[PDB]
């Protein structure tokens, strides 16, 4: 096999991680500038992104350390709901930081152990940088709005974000029980502009059964159901169907009709005003449902079927293990409505008011699918910002706080740790550099200013990267939810060390 | 047609002869340079003998390739003398080759070759000391004092005496050949050196733990031994076999039919005589449930040697019929015992109707301990079982080697001209043999050997280097011993391929 | 660490500037047309960049971006085509310097992107309103804007066709954007430029009806997006091959279906059936199709589904993939549906009038030959586009880059007053402008330098006391002979370029 | 044909044990930087006990080829110090060549090294104590079972995992008359739980088989009834079905199912438990009709899986539907359906108190690699207690036992002299390597660290103290509670000079031009 030992593998641990840093840091922040995505399998085909996650794929990653961070990115991207491009260069900075120092002969043992509590040293400061915002609801409104445009900013929606910055928080504003991805119903449908993106307050079926079933039913008793009206699922009534003869087609047709008529009548025994079937509904039953004055929605969307059941407070048929036993949803209105260009069956009066159906209106799907995707990312933060309504001063400000904290802790701890911890505290101060370098402004100025600012202990004043000056962190919007940083501050302050442990690297390829 | 003539071939002939000799050079000494020789076949060669290695490679020269054969022959003769003939004719061709340039090859070459060895083999045979029974020993201590000699290399303890006595008797018990093959020690993990068994029967290393294997007899006064070259394994009728299934009645029938073809084959060999079933090939857990439900001992993937080794001692023939009703391919013992020995489930065939295997069972439950032990126990057989073969035992460690080259030099005067030189060449060739040990025993050749050649100018009797004692001394008194046979044998095979290729400057071939 | 991106950005902007430079000769009508042997080793002869840039292109991503940037101006305005290509490298001439000069790439972007709006805003000062409500004025101005350009040939006839087709689908006095969405451009081989005409319902591919009546008035417009056929083996007739009675009996299977499937077509009933091409079908049973039209439903088969898509919207015939989808709503209601084999050569079903949303227009483009048809199209496409731009842009602006020679002065002037790091940029921003009309002053032949320099002062005087007049190719009022264009092609070329130049600065 | 002679060979010989043991030297101790393994397909994984990484390494060299074999029995019986011997076997060779660099026989010093082992052995035999006992040994094992799982998977391990690890051993460790071997104890990895969560089972635990939860999902008794044959009509794990010719045969068909169940049940009912392990699978329909009948079966059982529950219970598998007994059924002090985690179906928990030929400790896990990393860690420590419970012998060292035996064996070489005066000196120099060369990988200085416990040997011998392999503030083997089995280090003493002698054995290096495969 091929063993990459420490130094070489460490330089190899560097090659990807450091160079992967180059782009994701270049894209770091809104004034973070894009990297061309060259598709080497598909033509040369060019793509332009402010996001590193998309970069991690198009040109694949050989470097294991960088290959590791692709997890960390996605991990942080998916879990934190943000910090995609951030946590990555964060591992690039310290490895870069550790380069000369492990090239200074300093053990990663020395290094890792140093950055270990250094990582924790930022925490208490971070835990101190925790700024409760959203504690009040008017806070929570602006608190959500604080981080509403924050996540979508580096998730590469620069246009309709504002329109969603207003939308996404509203759905999250009502929750207040917990940040909810289920009660909140996510719909994105073509028609209208992307600033025409809509919020249905209630459940929504983007399904439309049309007038084939009753379109308008008020105070509608819902049957949330998996119950097959053609396929005819279990608790089956009959003999196992068989064909023994040429003309046998008749009886199987007649045998299923009863089996269909049973679940019709059985679900007609719910008295439900609207039948919602996660499976389809055949001609014989649907003409029975339609003659029963019941709206029968066929093959309704699976999570929505539960979301319907949830938000309308009803129960799902449980695969017709409950013939009558499934509880019934009741919403004051079932109305097929045209929002944008398309008719969707809108359920308002659903039992959950915190529940909101955001109906995203595509001008095209290619932005619309990217819309909700990046839009769903703030929700993670927002949902966890519902749970922890808290903030941390962004723009590298909490950095400079945690910098001094560990920068003094370097001089407070000192030793083989402060060997590493200073290198650590530099990557703390390296974050304010990138966004300012992305913004093309003097970092050593804006850093050592913000240093002097946090040397005066001003974390309410920070690098404000819109204009890219040093300025207030008042929660101008430049402030971040406490969730993100503690999350983003973590995995790279881990993985970089974790990468420092692997030294002998045996590559059997 | 390809061919060769002239000394550039003749020297080339010599060189490859000299090369291959240096492989085996000190190899039979436990020390040297061990490099695993692992080939494109994937076969690591740690082989002590170069013969195995000589089997692995070939020489462009038939010259070196020829002497290989007779040296392999000399090895294949006694199991010994691998390095012996290998060095001698090479040392010969090493010795003279400058004289070849002066010229020797005129057939006055061979006229010296055969003579001085015929001088030796008698000069040998007179110094050959015949000992078997009440010549020195009990007749038993001979093998011991030859085995205690061999075991003296392995350090350890009075276990050597625990060993030597046991490595003696099977050689006496089984006594047929010089072969320890059937006698072969079976290494056992578990037990101390203080218990190492000598089985006059055939006692199997490892049989598997099966379904109901502990629930079937591990004990017989009469193993009726099915030596099966075929497996009874549960897949002889597969559990994926299908059937027409209309109701759930048919389900019951198919797996029953899956089961019987197994039970069929195995019970028929069970029903024959057989309470012992040995498959050199696997056994199925349901097949051994049959065996467990049979109450007749079984084994599977059994060692084919242990299968053959049973075929020797137990009278049973390895059974080509897995359905066999035959009790003649079956075999007996007056005991089947199975003692789990250490961790291995370990069968005993013993009270065997035949001694055609008396096999030693070595313990010490380790690798360092045991492998060193059994290493000398091969020559605590191969020497002692040959100490039986030729009761005339000439001391080892170069006892004759120098005392001959002594007289050979002493004779080397009057022999004239060329062969004058060739005697000293012939004589000096004996002197590689002790210097094999001088490296291994950590000594100079010359002084240590000149000591010997002093002692062989003086006492001259058995004096020779004793390697694991790291010294020189009379070897036959020192117990350093070999039966005088292979010496002359080697001596005969020494001057021979020597006097052959020395007549070869000419080698001929065809591409086509 | 950001070295390589600059190098890449160099490599980007270089090959960016590069491909945009070659057109700056072929820029304009006096721009010289290149006969180009290609990878095919065969000559290709064009003037406008887009065709040139597509017809031979290798792959450089920035270059690939510009052929889009080229296509952009096209797909945006259908107009000012050659222009957007010229401004990019002109801007990059400023940018690369400023980048060399060290102006941060994010800065230059938002520098010129801010400065963009200031340019087109002073353009709105330059802008001259013409009546978008008056068809005549549009007929007068757009054709004159087309007479500021090459083709009046069929245009001055087909602008009466173009301005009308637009005017007919024009709802507002503003006349708004009006993409050609409601203008159906179809040709007909025979006929004339005069037999080219606007028609008020959707002309359908030929008329493909076998027994189907040659005309059915008040047409339910059926659509067949599902097969007419019973299952296949070796034909619409399903053939199991051994002996010929089975394949004779499976007909009873096959025959009845294609009859009933058709009987089902006439159950709900259709006066016209839209049927797309049979290769836009898996296949269409003639057995059905025979008995189909033999139940007397007029049909068009062999029509493009995108026609159908055009037809599904403009006359509102809702897509029918299925017989449940046979319904008076999904079966479009035509006022009249006929076929005309005549008034020229070729056959087409004429829907003349219909139930239609968004008005509707089809123009059936005819001529003594295909070329007379072809340039007629090329006569309208400009007219089609220049109107929909001129109506998209309330005012009009004279052409020849003279507004830029105005504006290059204007912004550089304010770019002083702007100050900031971008003053150097926003000047150089505007400075990029005058190179383009210079290149035209070179492309028409003149001193590109002497003149446009002087025009900046000419445009410092009356802002037009002079301009770049293409037929004169020199210092002239471009209002004395109108060299004039809708505001968009100016805005279009600009708004595109900066963005295309913007991200590249932000591109690593 | 090529022949690379002696030093040439020796050069070749050394080209591995330098770096490939340094792979361990870099990995010595937890502070030893751990070994990433990227596969033939490019699959990254972190490794230790580098016999792992050495098997994951693909051998181009006979020493590399050998070392995996040499490393195995260490990782077999002891389970730990796999890093130590490879270093130590890789080290002394470097001293050994230096002596042939001094112009000394490999012959001579190896001998003097062989018994240098021996004299270190007894010297090693002094360290700590050679007896630990059930209440005593556990906590130091609970320390080891921690510090193995606390170094090698979790940081604190878990007093779940530590104790449950020693108890898995201690279970059969007491069964085997103060011995054990692994097969008797088996860690069963399944993820979706937590690393923390480890179910110590005396026998098989696998997922049970039901169809409908409305029909009973139940274990019967604590006993299992093991069947190769049907408890439910046997389907040879391939396509098999039921079919009917009429509506009435459909009615006739299902009572067949229920009666066959009853037929099978009534047999499997009366002969002990009811509870089936049935190799073959059955239709998911009448499976609930068997539940509806009563007393669930287990269908689709692995071919070997029935045997695993067979003998470990002390019983067997029932080979035939007509051949039935509790012996051919299972013997279990516990059989019960138990949900594995909250994430999936009930594992049928068979805790076999009627016998255990394998006591199988189940382990849940958060991730495969880390539940592996646990299982990775475990079998390492499983074998050290396995050394202990067999013969309870511990040694303070890794910072001590070396510099301990490094002291005296080199001291012995003073009283040795000649060929063994360099050997037992340079022998113990390889001992000097590891605790030093551990501190190498640590931020502490190995030369510096060596000098201390060196000075400690002047102070104190065979000490309960030593270097800190845990990279602590205290440098001990006791306040560290670091240790091995006095077996292990002695077992580790065996291997190093074993390859040293081994590269010597024959004189034959002669190759086709292939000394590597």
């Amino acid at each position: 096999a091929d063993e990459e030992r420490a130094e070489t593998a460490r330089l190899t641990s560097f090659i990807g991680a450091i160079a992967i840093g180059d782009l994701v840091k270049s894209t770091l922040g809104p004034k973070g500038m894009d990297k061309i995505l060259l598709s080497s399998g598909r033509d040369a085909s060019l793509m332009v992104t402010n996001d590193g996650a998309t970069i991690l794929k198009n040109i694949g990653v050989d470097n294991p350390a960088a290959k590791v961070l692709v997890d960390m990115s996605r991990v942080q991207d998916d879990e934190v709901g943000d910090g995609t491009t951030s946590v990555t260069v964060l591992a690039a900075e310290l490895l870069r930081e550790a380069e000369s120092l492990i090239a200074k002969k300093i053990h990663p043992q020395t290094i890792i152990a140093g950055w270990r509590e250094a990582t924790k040293a930022a925490r208490e400061a971070l835990l101190s940088s925790a700024v409760d915002h959203g504690s009040d609801e008017v806070k929570f409104r602006q608190d959500l709005m604080n981080i509403a445009g924050t996540t979508l900013s580096s998730k590469l929606l620069t246009h309709h974000k504002d329109h969603f910055t207003k939308l996404a928080v509203e759905a999250v504003l009502r929750l207040k029980g917990s940040g909810n991805l289920e009660a909140i119903h996510i719909i994105k449908k073509l028609g209208g502009s992307l600033a025409d993106s809509y919020l249905d307050e209630g459940f929504l079926l983007d399904k439309k059964i049309g007038v084939n079933q009753p379109k308008r039913i008020e105070n509608a008793k819902i049957l949330i159901a998996n119950t097959g009206m053609d396929t005819d699922k279990i608790k089956i009534f009959g003999s196992r169907v068989r064909v023994d003869s040429t003309a046998k087609v008749a009886e199987i047709e007649h045998a299923e009709k009863e089996k269909m008529k049973e679940k019709v009548e059985r679900i007609l025994k719910h008295g439900i005003n609207c039948f919602i079937n996660r499976q389809l509904i055949y001609n014989y039953p649907e003409q029975l449902f339609g003659a029963a004055g019941v709206m029968a929605i066929e093959h309704a969307d699976f999570a929505g079927v539960e979301r319907l059941a949830l938000v309308t407070g009803g129960e799902i048929a449980s695969t017709f293990d409950h013939p009558e036993l499934v509880k019934l949803g009741s919403c004051k209105l079932i109305e097929e409505v045209m929002i944008g260009e398309d008719k969707l069956i809108h359920f308002s009066g659903v039992a959950l008011g915190e529940a909101c159906t955001i109906v995203l209106r595509g001008a095209t799907q290619q932005i619309l699918d990217e819309a909700e995707r990046s839009l769903h990312d703030a929700l993670c933060v927002l949902a966890q910002t519902v749970k922890d309504s808290r903030t941390v001063y962004g723009g590298g400000c909490s950095e400079m706080l945690m910098a001094h904290a560990v920068t003094q802790l370097a001089n407070r701890t000192p030793g083989k740790e402060a060997v590493a911890m200073e290198s650590y505290a530099k990557a703390l101060r390296m974050l304010p550099t990138i966004i300012a370098d992305n913004a093309g402004y003097d970092s050593a100025d804006l850093v050592a200013q913000l240093r002097a600012a946090h040397s005066e202990g001003n974390t309410t004043a920070g690098l404000d990267m819109r204009e890219g000056t040093i300025g207030d962190m008042a929660i101008l919007g430049i402030t971040e939810s406490f969730q993100v940083k503690r999350q983003v501050l973590l995995s790279a302050a881990e993985a970089a060390e974790v990468i420092l442990r692997v030294d002998n690297i045996i590559k059997a390829a | 047609t390809d061919s060769s003539q002239g000394i550039p071939q003749l020297v080339s002939n010599i060189s490859a002869c000299q090369v291959i000799a240096e492989a085996v050079r000190t190899t039979l000494g436990p020390r040297g340079m061990d490099k695993l020789i692992v080939d494109g076949r994937g076969k690591a060669t740690i082989s002590n003998d170069g013969a195995t290695i000589l089997k692995l490679l070939d020489v462009v020269h038939p010259a070196a390739k020829t002497l290989v054969d007779i040296a392999k022959s000399q090895d294949a003769e006694v199991g010994d003398g691998t390095t012996s003939v290998t060095l001698l004719a090479a040392e010969f061709l090493k010795q003279v080759k400058p004289y070849v340039e002066e010229g020797l090859h005129p057939q006055i070459i061979i006229r010296a070759f055969r003579t001085a060895t015929q001088l030796a083999v008698n000069k040998i045979k007179e110094i050959a000391v015949t000992v078997k029974k009440a010549d020195k020993v009990e007749q038993r201590k001979l093998l011991e004092k030859c085995a205690m000699t061999a075991l003296s290399s392995k350090l350890i303890s009075q276990q050597k005496a625990f060993f030597a006595k046991m490595v003696v008797d099977a050689v006496m018990m089984l006594d047929d050949l010089l072969q320890l093959k059937m006698i072969g020690i079976k290494k056992v993990q578990g037990g101390a050196l203080e218990d190492s068994q000598l089985v006059a029967g055939v006692a199997f290393k490892k049989t598997f733990s099966y379904a109901g294997f502990e629930m079937q007899p591990k004990k017989y006064h009469n193993p009726k031994i099915a030596l099966l070259n075929v497996e009874l394994e549960l897949k002889a009728e597969k559990d994926n076999a299908e059937i027409r299934v209309h109701t759930v009645e048919d389900y019951q029938a198919i797996v029953d039919a899956e089961w019987n073809i197994l039970y069929d084959k195995l019970e028929k060999i069970h029903h024959s005589g057989a309470k012992v079933v040995l498959s050199k090939l696997p056994i199925g857990d349901v097949a051994t449930q049959y065996f467990a439900d049979r109450d007749m001992f079984c084994a599977g993937r059994v060692p084919e040697e242990d299968l053959k080794r049973t075929m020797m001692a137990c009278g049973g023939s390895i059974q080509t019929s897995v359905n066999a009703l035959s009790a003649d391919v079956l075999g007996r013992c007056q005991v089947f015992e199975e003692t789990q020995i250490g961790g291995e489930r370990y069968n005993f065939f013993t009270g065997c109707p035949k001694a055609k295997t008396c096999t030693f069972i070595l313990r010490g439950g380790a690798e360092q301990f045991m492998e060193e032990t059994e290493r000398s126990l091969h020559d605590a057989i191969m020497i002692v079982r040959r100490a039986i073969k030729n009761d005339s035992v000439v001391a080892g460690g170069g006892a004759i080697e120098m005392e001959l080259s002594k007289y050979l030099r002493d004779y080397s005067r009057t022999i004239p001209g060329k062969q004058q030189l060739l005697i000293g060449a012939y004589a000096k060739a004996l002197e590689i043999i002790p210097r094999q040990l001088c490296d291994n025993a950590g000594f100079d050749a010359t002084n240590i050997l000149n000591k010997l050649r002093a002692r062989h100018a003086q006492g001259g009797t058995w004096y020779g280097v004793d390697i694991n004692n790291e010294d020189i001394a009379d070897n036959f008194e020192a117990f350093v011993w070999e039966p005088a046979m292979v010496r002359i044998n080697a001596l005969t095979a020494a001057s021979e391929a020597a006097c052959l290729i020395v007549s070869v400057d000419e080698t001929i071939k065809n591409p086509r | 660490d950001r070295d390589k991106p600059a190098q890449i950005r160099f490599s980007n902007i270089s090959a960016a500037k590069a491909v945009a430079d070659a057109i700056r000769t072929s820029l304009g009508p006096k721009g010289m047309d290149k006969m180009i042997q290609d990878g095919k080793g065969d000559v290709t002869i064009t003037n406008d960049g887009a065709t040139i840039l597509k017809q031979m292109q290798v792959l450089h991503p920035a270059a690939r971006m510009l052929v889009e940037l080229s296509k952009a101006q096209d797909i945006e305005a259908g107009d000012g085509t050659t222009s957007v290509v010229i401004i990019a490298g002109s801007l990059l001439d400023s940018c690369t310097k400023l980048l060399q000069k060290g102006i941060h790439p994010t800065i230059i972007s938002e520098s010129f992107q801010k400065a963009l709006e200031k340019g087109i805003e002073i353009l709105t000062d330059m802008s001259r309103p013409v009546e978008l409500s008056d068809r005549e004025t549009l007929l007068n101005s757009a054709t004159t804007s087309l007479n500021s350009k090459v083709v009046s040939q069929y245009s001055s006839l087909l602008s009466p066709m173009s301005v009308n087709a637009v005017m007919k689908v024009i709802d507002p006095a503003t006349a708004t954007s009006v993409d050609l969405r409601d203008i159906k451009i179809v040709k007909k081989l025979g006929g004339t430029i005069d037999d080219c005409e606007l028609v008020e319902g959707l002309v359908l591919t030929q008329k493909v009806s076998n027994s189907g009546i040659t005309r059915v008035e008040k047409a339910k417009i059926g659509l067949i997006q599902f097969c007419l056929s019973a299952p296949k083996t070796d034909m619409d007739n399903q053939i199991v091959v051994s002996d010929y009675a089975q394949m004779d009996r499976v007909l009873r299977e096959e025959r009845a279906y294609i009859l009933n499937l058709v009987k089902q077509i006439k159950k709900t009933g259709c006066n016209v059936l839209l049927i797309q091409k049979s290769i836009l079908r898996d296949a269409l049973s003639d057995l059905a199709l025979h008995f189909l039209n033999k139940m007397k439903i007029m049909v068009i088969k062999d029509i493009e589904r995108e026609d159908i898509e055009f037809i599904c919207k403009t006359i509102g015939t809702k897509p029918v993939a299925h017989i449940d989808q046979f319904t008076a709503d999904m079966l479009g209601s035509a006022e009249l549906a006929e076929e005309v084999n005549l008034n020229g050569s070729g056959k087409l079903l004429k829907i003349t009038g219909c139930a239609s949303p968004g008005k509707t227009v089809t123009i059936v483009v005819r001529g003594s030959n295909k070329l007379v048809i072809e340039e007629a199209e090329r006569s309208i496409h400009d007219a089609l586009c220049v109107i929909r731009c001129l109506v998209k842009k309330r005012a009009l602006i004279a052409g020849g880059g003279a507004p830029e020679i105005e504006l290059a002065l204007r912004l550089t002037e304010y770019s002083r007053t702007l100050s900031g790091m971008e003053s150097y940029c926003v000047r150089a921003f505007a400075d990029a402008m005058e190179v383009i009309p210079s290149t035209l002053a070179e492309n028409a032949g003149l001193n590109p330098i002497s003149t446009v320099t002087e025009l900046r002062n000419r445009h410092a005087q009356g802002e037009k006391t002079a301009g770049i007049n293409v037929r004169k190719g020199g210092i002239s009022n471009i209002l004395e002979e109108l060299v004039v264009q809708p505001l968009l092609v100016s805005v279009s070329a600009l708004t595109l370029a900066t963005e295309t130049v913007r991200s590249i600065l932000k591109i690593d | 044909k090529s022949r690379l002679m002696g030093l040439e060979a020796l050069k070749s010989h050394i080209m591995a044990a330098k770096a490939v043991a340094n792979t361990m030297r870099t990995s010595l101790g937890p502070n030893g930087l751990d070994k990433m393994m990227v596969d033939k397909d490019g699959d990254v994984t972190v490794t230790n006990d580098g016999a792992t990484i050495l098997s994951m390494m693909d051998v181009d060299h006979q020493i590399a080829k050998l070392m995996v074999e040499l490393s195995k029995s260490q990782d077999d019986e002891i389970g730990d110090g796999t890093t130590g011997v490879v270093v130590l076997a890789g080290a002394l060779l470097e001293e050994a060549e230096q002596l042939l660099d001094r112009g000394i026989h490999p012959i001579r010093i190896a001998d003097g090294y062989e018994q240098a082992a021996r004299v270190a052995i007894e010297h090693l035999d002094k360290i700590s104590d050679s007896v630990l006992v059930d209440i005593k040994d556990t906590e130091p094992l609970i320390q080891t079972a921690k510090t193995t799982l606390g170094s090698k998977v979790v940081n604190s391990c878990h007093r779940q995992m530590a104790e449950i690890a020693v108890n898995a051993v201690l279970t059969v460790a007491d069964m085997e008359r103060r011995d054990v071997d692994f097969e008797l104890i088996k860690v069963e990895g399944k993820v979706g739980g937590r690393l923390e969560d480890t179910k110590l089972i005396k026998g098989v635990i696998v997922d049970k088989d039901f169809s409908h939860p409305q029909m009973p999902k139940k274990v019967e008794d604590a006993k299992i009834a093991i069947l190769t044959c049907p408890f439910e009509p046997p389907k040879p794990k391939t396509k098999h079905k039921l079919d009917v010719t009429s509506v009435e045969d459909y009615k006739a068909l299902q009572k067949y199912e229920k009666e066959k169940f009853e037929e099978m049940i009534q047999q499997i009912k009366e002969t002990g438990a009811n509870l089936a392990i049935c190799q073959w699978g059955f239709d998911d329909e009448a499976n609930h009709l068997l539940l509806q009948n009563n007393l669930p079966a287990v269908r689709w059982v692995g071919g070997p899986e029935i045997e695993l529950i067979a003998i470990a219970t002390g019983g067997r598998i029932v080979p035939r539907f007509s051949e039935l007994t509790a012996e051919k059924l299972g013997f279990a002090g516990l059989v019960q359906e138990i949900s594995f985690g909250t994430t999936k179906d009930k594992m049928l928990v068979i805790e076999q108190c009627k016998n255990s030929r394998a006591v199988t400790i189940f382990i849940r896990g958060g991730n495969k690699m880390i539940i592996e990393e646990a299982k990775r860690s475990l079998h390492d420590a499983l074998c050290v207690i396995r050394n202990l419970i067999r013969d309870n012998r511990v040694v303070y060292g890794g910072g001590a036992a070396e510099i301990s035996c490094a002291l005296a064996v080199s001291q012995e070489a003073d009283k040795c002299p000649t060929l063994e005066q360099y050997a037992m000196r340079a022998f113990a120099d390889a001992l000097e390597v590891i605790p030093m060369a551990l501190s190498e990988n640590s931020g502490m200085n190995p030369i510096q660290t060596m000098t201390e416990v060196r000075a400690r040997q002047v102070k104190e011998m065979n000490p309960a103290l030593g270097i800190d392999c845990l990279h602590k503030g205290t440098n001990d083997m006791k306040q560290q509670h670091v240790i091995e089995t006095l077996i292990g280090k002695k077992q580790q003493i065996s291997l190093a000079t074993q390859m040293v002698r081994m590269i010597l054995k024959i004189d034959d290096i002669r190759k086709p031009g292939e000394s590597e495969e």
